[PDB]
């Protein structure tokens, strides 16, 4: 009751009891910088919890032996460790920690790395280097978060104590049990308390910006720190997805296993796939009926045209096919003492047998249990557990098929054996292809392309014609690669008549070396390029002469083109390897460089070829290689009557392969496994380890669709979780609510439990709004002006809006527009009159009313840069700015928005549905899940720059290029002049046939007279459009149809005003 | 109406 | 002439919704599990 009495007036405010107001917030605020992290647990320790969250937590986290048998120092004198379980026992272990620490100032119980071992470390010690390595390496394992937890635990304590919501859509209650039945807040309370026991204030380690600091106890190892930032994870989204706590007690009994183990990062490496493989992988082994979407794509099919037509029941024919899953899942919970999970989860799962919301949901919540953390090692064994792997080869290409060199090149004879001539022609016919286009040449376009080592904490000049033709083979020869569109795709691929197969490259950066690909590809590149460019030099690089022994006849002289010279200085880049540098902050006395075959991690031009090579080897696989080595005409069949212009789709090293259904129902699902041998048969011959599976699903990019689902990942991103590569301090504080924004909105492209959720965002809102410099502190309007909804103001009912408003001054017209005749008796209400009458609000003083209650200062302190950009006086003068948008008293609002204000706008009827309410589109959301059920059948989902500013910009105004002035391009980017843009939240539905159909912009009594929009300036009409479809869908429930109203001022006044803030900037 | 919202002289006598 | 947003106005909408939806033919006749007459 501490919590209640402490903050009374706020929690009846974000949940829909009373109205919210500025100064309820800032009274809160004033209150959450003043707690101590001992307040917290205080707050912990009087909730009463029930018998289904406790659990044995094991004895043996608190007791781990020391470091000194984990590490050693390799020859030339760099730190590594010792593996123990397998050789990618890399990562942090876990030992008892205390005995490195010297206690901080102003107060006793905490501790740092001390002084001592540290400088003993840079004089060169054998044991002091280790201990300092394993200290900041454990520091930085502990850092990988946004805020400290108190803060997090702290703002889940204040939103989930208003007890059960009311829904206005359902009329009824919700039933989510309470912070009785949470186990992870049970457990987050036990082991905060046993590590401290008889020593007082109670928090085990506390978090800054620059470092960390430890308890001292010898209750306290370093998986801890880990260990808490992932029970907040799932002690949140068990209150606030409505997850089935007998999953969340498995998702907590796994990190109880992975605390007790020998490393925490390193079990949960290896147990990140328990959830999807027992449950996803295994679903439907008996089918009895549900609905499923019906898809098809258009006939050219690189285009990727899709099309839904209705949706049709499930027959029982369409069960789970695929092989069986036993052997294996079992194996993994029995190596690691996990079968007490695994069977759990497997007779579980066994259970449904119909196609629906109930059944989907379980996936869901099945998925969120994984734990998602950020798995942390130093650079120097990153380096060395990743670069040091090598393709292997085994059956290689021999040297008969080889003449002499032209130079550096050796010619492939096109007599060889190998299938290399198959790769050799694609590359030889994209290089004479890409030569003979005309814009190669004129002196611009090589100007515009134009326009040693590398190491981490030039090729760019001469690689060229190797990401030129690759760009070719990627967007002219086999359009297979999407480098938006991949949602229908894998929506096809899942449905029941057809399966899926996702092949994955493994190792894709360590796969191409000069053994097999380089040396093929650079001797095609250097013939294909000098029958069209004779002597005709590139950018830089002049042609030159190289001897040559092709054939073995004679050797003489034969000039090199100039564009085959890049070649030439290239393949002997090629040939002998990459040089990396190394200098880790975690380790001191460890600088060195390293010598591999493997590319670097994330270029831009190492995406393209490895694309095109993926193509080009999938392609000689269905021809060639395919029909030459099986029996079983079954087999021959099936890949005699696929290509993969029409089905394989490909973006990075992943594939996705699709087997549609036949006239007699599916494929038969044994002869897709004699396949897939033969898939990783073919890749053992020249060095690709295929990670080919075949469930029923379709993984691509990282997107999971089952019967066409979109199932969310939720622990794809926790919560509490940043990433920090280096050991350096963050950006200071007023940039901390982009990523809780950023929370935010990847809570709403989820499916989460909607009310839940945003009473939960306004508890981080009102956390993160004051800091100490009279003290810095944003406005709760600020924070709506930010795309965050409201639950109740200006009394009005409550949970009205929705997550789906936009943000900005398309924004703020929307919910104004809505709530104008309730919010003018409101001012009315208290003392708020004037004489005379505005035409927006009557004859109320805004100006006065909006100056008291704060809202011009949220609305102007909300536009104010959140970067402080090129010291802490820099930060003083932003703190200052900052300060000077509060204390200023402002009039009105924008001229947009004054200018948006005057138009009028009317629901009167609700359209007709787009798609089946008893289909299951979208995971997570359902009856249940009422808003985004109703938005997502009533507009539809997705089934089918500064030049364009300023361009339109002089052309609006009275004043490609002689193209412009007189066509139209559509609503999305013709509103781009006044800054307007279809905002993030509505990615995922229809805004095209919304805009298109369902916003008129004639009333339905005919033409009032007032809006006549002239026949100059006919841009109006395309803001009209967002202007109406912004409240179409800010208000809850089903997308209504609307209609134009009234303009105040008349159309052609009204546009006068966007004229004026065009002139003004 | 929230309410609502939840649940969905001698001669003229003579 | 204008209105307020309303919870009567949301389930106004709803009921709409739901009968423009109920009253599509193909929705009053299909139905997911097939049964004993359907299945021999």
């Amino acid at each position: 009751s501490m919590i209640l009495t402490q903050f009374g007036p706020f929690i009846e405010s974000i949940s829909g009891i009373t109205d919210q107001s500025n100064d309820v917030f800032e009274n809160a605020a004033k209150a959450f910088s003043m707690f101590t992290r001992s307040d917290v647990y205080k707050a912990l320790d009087e909730i009463p919890f029930s018998e289904d969250a406790m659990l044995p937590i094991p004895p043996t986290i608190y007791t781990k032996p020391s470091h000194d048998s984990y590490y050693y120092i390799d020859a030339l004198n760099r730190v590594r460790r010792k593996t123990y379980q397998g050789p990618d026992d890399v990562y942090v272990p876990n030992c008892s920690i205390v005995e490195l620490l010297e206690p901080h100032e102003t107060l006793t119980s905490y501790g740092r790395l001390s002084e001592a071992i540290e400088n003993r470390a840079k004089d060169g010690d054998s044991q002091a280097r280790i201990a300092t390595t394993y200290g900041r390496i454990a520091e930085s394992q502990a850092r990988q978060i946004k805020a400290p937890l108190e803060k997090f635990v702290l703002a889940l304590l204040v939103a989930e104590a208003g007890g059960s919501l009311y829904d206005p859509v359902l009329q009824k209650y919700d039933e989510i049990p309470g912070l009785s039945h949470n186990c992870p807040l049970w457990c987050f309370r036990e082991i905060c308390r046993h590590i401290s026991g008889p020593l007082p204030d109670r928090a085990p380690y506390l978090y800054l910006s620059a470092g960390v600091f430890w308890l001292m106890s010898p209750r306290m190892t370093s998986a801890i720190p880990p260990l808490l930032s992932d029970l907040v994870n799932l002690a949140i989204l068990q209150q606030t997805a409505g997850l089935d706590p007998s999953l969340v007690r498995l998702g907590v009994q796994i990190c109880l296993h992975a605390a007790a183990s020998s490393s925490y990062a390193w079990f949960i490496l290896k147990t990140k796939s328990i959830f999807p493989q027992n449950t996803l992988h295994s679903m439907y082994e008996s089918l009895e009926g549900g609905y499923c979407p019906n898809l098809e794509w258009l006939e050219p099919r690189s285009d990727y045209k899709f099309m839904y037509m209705g949706a049709m029941p499930l027959s029982t024919k369409y069960a789970r096919s695929a092989p069986s899953n036993d052997k294996k899942a079992r194996e993994l919970g029995e190596k690691y003492g996990l079968s007490s999970v695994v069977s759990e989860l497997r007779r579980r799962t066994k259970t449904y047998s119909k196609h629906d919301f109930t059944s989907v949901r379980y996936i869901r919540d099945a998925m969120a249990c994984t734990s998602g953390i950020f798995l942390v090692r130093t650079p120097t064994e990153t380096v060395l557990q990743e670069y040091t792997q090598s393709p292997e080869i085994k059956v290689p290409i021999p040297q008969k098929d080889w003449t002499g060199p032209i130079g550096e090149i050796r010619i492939l004879k096109d007599t060889t054996s190998s299938i290399a001539r198959y790769l050799y022609r694609t590359w030889y016919l994209a290089a004479a292809r890409m030569a003979a286009q005309p814009r190669t040449w004129d002196p611009l376009f090589q100007a515009i392309m134009r326009s040693a080592d590398t190491s981490m904490g030039p090729q760019q000049q001469v690689s060229a014609p190797h990401t030129l033709t690759a760009d070719y083979i990627n967007y002219h020869m086999n359009l297979s690669t999407t480098s938006e569109k991949v949602i229908p795709l894998g929506v096809y691929a899942s449905s029941p008549p057809n399966q899926s197969i996702n092949i994955d490259i493994s190792a894709c950066d360590a796969s191409i070396t000069w053994d097999f690909f380089l040396s093929v590809i650079m001797a095609a590149i250097h013939e294909g390029v000098a029958s069209s460019s004779i002597g005709k030099p590139f950018m830089g690089v002049p042609a030159s002469i190289v001897n040559d022994e092709s054939v073995v006849g004679v050797r003489a002289a034969r000039p090199i083109s100039g564009m085959q010279n890049m070649i030439q200085h290239l393949s002997k880049l090629y040939k002998r390897g990459f040089s990396y540098r190394v200098n880790d902050s975690f380790s001191p006395g460890n600088d060195f460089t390293h010598m591999t075959t493997t590319f670097p991690s994330g270029s831009t031009a190492t995406s393209t070829e490895h694309t095109a090579n993926n193509s080009t080897m999938m392609e000689t696989f269905l021809t060639v290689w395919g029909p030459e080595h099986t029996d079983d005409p079954d087999v021959l069949r099936l890949m005699k009557s696929l290509t993969i212009q029409r089905n394989y789709v490909c973006q990075g090293d992943d594939g996705l392969m699709i087997i549609d259904g036949n006239t007699a129902g599916k494929v038969n699902s044994e002869t897709i496994q004699k396949m897939l041998e033969l898939i990783s048969k073919y890749g053992e011959e020249f060095g690709w380890k295929y990670d080919i599976a075949y469930d029923g699903t379709a993984e691509y990019l990282k997107l999971y669709f089952i019967f066409g689902c979109r199932i969310p990942n939720l622990s794809r991103h926790p919560i509490v979780g940043k990433e920090r590569a280096n050991s350096s301090a963050e950006e200071p504080w007023p940039a901390i609510l982009d990523q809780i924004m950023g929370i935010f909105f990847n809570g709403v492209h989820d499916g989460l439990q909607w009310q839940r959720w945003i009473r939960y965002s306004w508890a981080l809102c009102c956390a993160f709004s004051r800091q100490r410099t009279g003290y810095l502190q944003y406005p709760m309007w600020s924070f709506v002006y930010w795309g965050l909804p409201l639950v109740k103001v200006f009394g009005s009912d409550p949970w009205i809006f929705s997550w789906y408003m936009p943000t900005g001054d398309l924004g703020m017209y929307s919910w104004i527009s809505l709530i104008r005749p309730l919010m003018t008796r409101w001012m009315v209400a208290n003392g708020y009159v004037t004489d005379k009458c505005s035409p927006v609000f009557g004859n109320a003083d805004y100006r006065k009313c909006f100056n008291e209650l704060k809202l011009y200062q949220g609305y102007y302190m909300a536009q104010l840069p959140r970067n402080p950009k090129k010291t802490r006086e820099e930060l003083a003068e932003m703190d200052e700015t900052l300060m000077r948008a509060r204390k200023h008293s402002y009039s009105s609002f924008s001229k947009l928005l004054e200018a948006y204000l005057l138009v009028k706008w009317r629901m009167c009827e609700a359209r007709e549905p787009s798609v089946d309410l008893r289909l299951p589109l979208c995971a997570g959301i359902d009856p249940l899940n009422s808003d985004p059920f109703l938005k997502m059948v009533s507009v539809g989902p997705m089934l089918q720059n500064a030049i364009d500013s300023a361009l339109l910009r002089l052309r609006t105004l009275g004043a490609l290029a002689g193209k412009i002035m007189l066509q139209d391009v559509n609503t999305v980017q013709l509103a781009r002049v006044v800054n307007l843009a279809v905002p993030d939240t509505w990615m995922s539905l229809d805004f095209d046939t919304m805009f298109k159909h369902h916003v008129k912009l004639l009333p339905k009594d005919g033409r009032h007279l007032n809006t006549d929009i002239p026949p100059r300036m006919g841009w109006l009409r395309a803001i009209l459009r967002f202007l109406g479809a912004g409240m179409a869908m800010t208000a809850t429930g089903v997308a209504v149809d609307i209609y134009l109203e009234d303009i105040h001022g008349g159309g052609r006044s009204l546009g006068q005003r966007f004229m004026t803030w065009m002139r003004q900037e | 109406a929230h309410v609502a919202s939840h649940g969905l002289n001698r001669k003229t006598a003579q | 002439g204008n209105m307020t947003l309303t919870s009567s106005e949301i389930q106004r909408h709803i009921t709409e919704f739901i009968s423009s939806w109920q009253n599509h033919p193909i929705v009053q006749v299909s139905a997911d599990v097939e049964n004993r007459k359907t299945a021999q």
